[PDB]
RNA sequence: CGUCGUCAGCUCGUGCCGUGAGGUGUUGGGUUAAGUCCCGCAACGAGCGCAACCCCCGCCGUUAGUUGCCAGCGGUUCGGCCGGGCACUCUAACGGGACUGCCCGCGAAAGCGGGAGGAAGGAGGGGACGACGUCUGGUCAGCAUGGCCCUUACGGCCUGGGCGACACACGUGCUACAAUGCCCACUACAAAGCGAUGCCACCCGGCAACGGGGAGCUAAUCGCAAAAAGGUGGGCCCAGUUCGGAUUGGGGUCUGCAACCCGACCCCAUGAAGCCGGAAUCGCUAGUAAUCGCGGAUCAGCCAUGCCGCGGUGAAUACG
């Protein structure tokens, strides 16, 4: 029961910062604070280090995990 | 009621029979202030007595009430020790309230699925001298008298 | 309500969403009636004097 | 902590607002803040004058501002080279180019706000709080009046333990919505703390 | 009852509209 | 025919500001539509009496906007004289739509 | 010819016009049994007429706005009785003992603050 | 500001009593919602509080009428629509009305019981209003403020995270366990509010949320708007059910720079516990309780079932 409408949001910080790496090759991590941005196709393969408010955690983007956001892989809290 | 002796509310007469005793019974049936649904229920139950029975409903109604009226009841009281259920006569006013209440209470315990069906059958059984209503009434009088030993505590 | 926050007034919010009312008389950020721009507390005080015209004490 | 402002409580009857101008759900709040900005300087400046009150009317960029005082002369200035600098402040804030009257007060001993200011003053000069009050009530009660009362807050005399000093004469019926009782507060600042001062004056009933 | 979104009352109580409660 | 709604916070600041347009027109124009009331738009304000907690008190504040009508029958000329700048209200608003 | 009496109740006014004739009651146009479609109540609103043996003497045109049908019903009770007294003042001496003349003052108590409903006070834990 | 507590009290001046702290008055009898009033009295009066003066609701009258109405006539695309009219409703401003005034009874008086007249009767109903003081009450995080304390930082900017964590425990609520019920269709009665870069009629697209288009409204003359319970007809047939909607899968709309953490909403699917709740415990005395819906503040949107308020239907019981 998700939602957006029309314009699958992604933050330009990396959108371009990543589509450029494509123009060349793979890059050793890509740390960012835009856990908002939607994971789009041209990422599968890269390893984005998503922050969580304290840590810059590495995430290997796979096909199956496209439509999702970044934060969904960089969990915020720590539990018992 | 610490200051005055609360005067009994005076309710209008039954739209139909013009009997105040009936309006009362209706109010008791009523729940969530739906006097209509109430009034309705009662009346349909009055018709189910026209058929299944002979006499006019009012007669049965009156009789039904008159049978559920407990002329004695036990009321608890604290006296150096524990709670001694003391038997005492039941006033005219309370005699009625308890009757009408018990009718609806016994009535709604019945299995018939329709409200009106339940009231009518209870009034009938009541007027006959049977039914959960009359039961309780007897159950009370059983409690009373059966505790006459404490009767000398009056009120 | 430290001056450093009464800085908000500054137009440049970056995004129209980040803007908030704040009492114009005390800086109060919560319960800040629009019609007066005042906070619930301030409203009460001035109203009591007479600085709020037409504004009276409702009863019914 | 009980009892409401004797003024806010009488605004309907015996007591009118300090701002009597209309507006609408787009203006009011502005013309509002304005008055606050107004009295802002007025009370910061005309203190020595005897700032007993600052009324503010309107019509359309026009503003009454009938600032009342005990010593009008202190408002005017050298011949009038002040009530010229004050009218100056008017547009300095809001370029409405409005009036700015001045009205002496008929006996500043019936002007609760003052009566309280007086007491607040005395307290800062390290006066005897109780006497100051005994006296004040006297003056106020002396120059007419049907009743009066004064109340200084806590840390009286510099005390480590706050208290609340009294004094009151005649009638000062507050529950009677129709007494017409002037009320005035004064925040007497100090070296060891703050001291609230309140004054009430009962004059004429019906 | 007032808690079933997919009902007349469900829409009312939940202050809304849709299939189960259209604006006429 | 002269629509002229009056809106003040006082039911005399208008009832005066309208009592002018009442006779200062009768003395130069038709009997006029007389002054008409119109429901008042009330605005209440409910604040928690004291600061910090104690959410069970509040005390109520209302800012009621009264309304007036009038309507001078016949857009006269001599009526517009004594009704040109002989006003007296301070806290009123008057829209003219004859 | 015609006779009038207002009649109000629980915040609902009713216009009552009694004109000699049968008894056709036109509340908001519609027939009595039309506007009061199955409400054991209604009937009562005509009790003022029966109170004076009339009913079959006047036809009645009635208007009503405000409140609820039961309120409106009561209002009528007043109207029909009010107009009926105007028509004939000797009728007051008969409607008073039954009190159809009185205006039921019972209204809705204001919703007080702190409470849930004027009086219904919020419950509290182990006090 | 809360609270004892809207409780019926707390005092003062002078006189009088006592070495004195203090006492009297304020105690007493009668009466009242009340230190309310009456009678008595070494006290006589006064102040703060009670009451009244203010607001709302009941009835009536005047002034005004684009609200209303064939009341009454004419025309009617038969909509109070056009003309017309202030009658009625109403809108809102002023004024009347109730005083135990009157009648019987008891009484020393106050006042109590009862009666008529009257819309209303003995404080007619509901508000605002809360004494000297108490709790070292609550709040320096609204604001003000003495003192102390940090001043490359206990200050400032930002992005992100948190305030939304959960094995658990309690409070206040919401929805419900159903037939006096649930569902669909059709149809009828309200009050109080809100609306410009806002309320949005109406048209079309979409099951829809919503979208595109676009009339009117500075709003007693336009919109939010459907009031719901109710009435009428039909469905269900006692079952965890056509009761109940938790949870979860999926699709999508809208606000917003952005809805992973953490928005509401629509549609399909899923359809949980729950069969009326142990000990114990809460509210309410009349249009109150119960029950049904409507608006508003804050607010982009919203986690509101909360809060403040409005009207519909409308009880039971009080010996004591
Ligand atoms: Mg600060
Ligand atoms: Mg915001
Ligand atoms: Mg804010
Ligand atoms: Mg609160
Ligand atoms: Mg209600
Ligand atoms: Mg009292
Ligand atoms: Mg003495
Ligand atoms: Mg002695
Ligand atoms: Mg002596
Ligand atoms: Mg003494
Ligand atoms: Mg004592
Ligand atoms: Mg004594
Ligand atoms: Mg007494
Ligand atoms: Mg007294
Ligand atoms: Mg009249
Ligand atoms: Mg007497
Ligand atoms: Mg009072
Ligand atoms: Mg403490
Ligand atoms: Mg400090
Ligand atoms: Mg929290
Ligand atoms: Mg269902
Ligand atoms: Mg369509
Ligand atoms: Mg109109
Ligand atoms: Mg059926
Ligand atoms: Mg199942
Ligand atoms: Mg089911
Ligand atoms: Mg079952
Ligand atoms: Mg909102
Ligand atoms: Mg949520
Ligand atoms: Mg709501
Ligand atoms: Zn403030």
């Amino acid at each position: 029961p998700r939602s957006l409408k029309k314009g699958v949001f992604v933050d330009d910080h990396l959108l371009e910062k990543v589509l450029e790496l494509n123009a060349k090759g793979e890059k050793r991590l890509i740390k960012t604070w835009s856990r908002r941005s939607t994971i789009v196709p041209e990422m599968v393969g890269h390893t984005i280090a998503v922050y969580n408010g304290k840590q810059h955690v590495p995430v290997y983007i796979t096909e199956n995990m496209v439509g999702h956001k970044l934060g969904e892989f960089a969990p915020t809290r720590t539990y018992r | 009621a610490r200051r005055r002796r609360a005067e009994v509310r005076q309710l209008q007469p039954d739209l139909v029979y013009g009997d105040v005793l009936v309006t009362a019974f209706i109010n008791k049936i009523m729940r969530d202030g739906k006097k209509n649904l109430a009034a309705r229920i009662f009346y349909d139950a009055c018709k189910i007595i026209q058929e299944k029975t002979g006499q006019e409903p009012l007669k049965v109604f009156k009789q039904a009430v008159e049978n559920v009226k407990p002329r004695m009841e036990v009321r608890s009281r604290r006296v150096g020790g524990a709670n001694y259920q003391v038997p005492m006569e039941v006033s005219p006013r309370r005699q009625q309230s308890l009757a009408l209440r018990w009718l609806v209470q016994a009535a709604n315990q019945r299995p018939e699925r329709r409200a009106a069906v339940r009231i009518a059958h209870e009034l009938m059984d009541a007027a006959e001298g049977k039914g959960g209503a009359v039961k309780k009434k007897e159950d009370v009088e059983r409690m009373a008298e059966a505790n006459r030993a404490y009767a000398h505590y009056r009120w | 309500a430290r001056k450093a926050l009464i800085e908000k007034a500054k137009r440049t919010p970056k995004f129209k969403v980040r803007a908030y009312t704040r009492c114009v008389r005390c800086g109060r950020a919560r319960s800040v009636y629009r019609f007066f721009g005042l906070c619930r507390i301030c409203l009460r005080e001035l109203a009591h004097k007479g600085q709020l015209p037409g504004v009276r004490k409702a009863s019914w | 902590g009980n009892k409401i402002h004797p003024i806010g409580f009488r605004l309907g009857i015996t007591r009118d607002w300090e701002s009597r101008w209309y507006a609408g759900k787009k203006q009011y709040r502005h013309l509002l803040l304005e008055d606050q900005r107004i009295r802002g300087l007025l009370e910061k400046e005309l203190y020595s004058a005897g700032l007993a009150r600052v009324d503010i009317e309107r019509a359309a960029d026009n503003v009454a501002v009938t600032v009342h005082v005990a010593k009008p002369g202190v408002v005017i200035g050298r011949g009038g080279e002040r009530i010229r600098v004050l009218r100056e402040e008017l547009a300095k804030l809001t370029g409405k180019n409005v009036a700015l009257n001045v009205q002496e007060v008929q006996n500043p001993n019936l002007s609760a706000p003052l009566v309280a200011q007086r007491v607040a003053e005395q307290i800062e000069r390290r006066f005897a709080v109780r006497r100051a009050i005994k006296q004040a009530v006297q003056r106020v009660m002396e120059s007419g009046a049907k009743g009066a009362k004064v109340i200084v807050s806590g840390r009286i005399g510099g005390a480590e333990q706050a208290r609340t000093e009294w004094a009151a004469q005649g009638r000062v019926p507050l529950h009677t919505l129709r007494a017409n009782i002037d009320y005035g507060f004064a925040l007497a600042r100090t070296t060891y703390g703050v001291l609230g001062v309140k004054a009430y004056i009962f004059l004429g009933e019906v | 009852g007032k808690g079933d979104r997919r009902t007349r009352r469900g829409k009312i109580w939940r202050g809304t509209y849709g299939k189960y409660r259209p604006r006429k | 025919k002269i629509r002229i709604k009056l809106r003040g916070f006082d039911h005399k600041t208008l009832d005066a500001s309208a009592q002018k347009i009442v006779e200062a027109a009768r003395r130069s124009g038709a009997q006029v539509s007389g002054p008409i009331p119109l429901p008042t738009r009330v605005r209440r304000f409910t604040v928690i009496r004291g600061p910090f907690k104690h959410k069970d008190s509040r005390e109520h504040f209302e800012l009621r906007t009264h309304n007036r009508l009038v309507d001078i029958i016949n857009p006269n000329r001599k009526t517009i004289e004594q009704l040109m700048t002989l006003d007296l209200p301070t806290g009123v608003e008057i829209e003219i739509k004859t | 010819e015609q006779y009038y009496g207002t009649g109000r109740r629980k915040e609902a006014v009713a216009r009552v016009f009694l004109r000699p004739g049968n008894g056709k009651v036109t509340v908001n146009g519609q027939d009595f049994n039309e506007y009061f479609q199955g409400l054991v109540r209604a009937v009562a609103a005509l009790e003022p007429l029966r109170a004076v043996d009339a009913l079959g003497r006047f036809d009645a045109y009635i208007t009503v706005r405000g409140g609820g049908k039961s309120g409106q019903i009561d209002a009528i009770k007043l109207g029909i009785a009010r107009a009926l007294v105007q028509y004939n003042p000797d009728y007051r001496a008969k409607l008073k003992p039954l009190g159809f003349l009185t205006r039921d003052a019972r209204v809705v108590e204001r919703k007080k603050y702190g409470k849930h409903k004027a009086r219904r006070a919020p419950q509290y834990s182990k006090r």
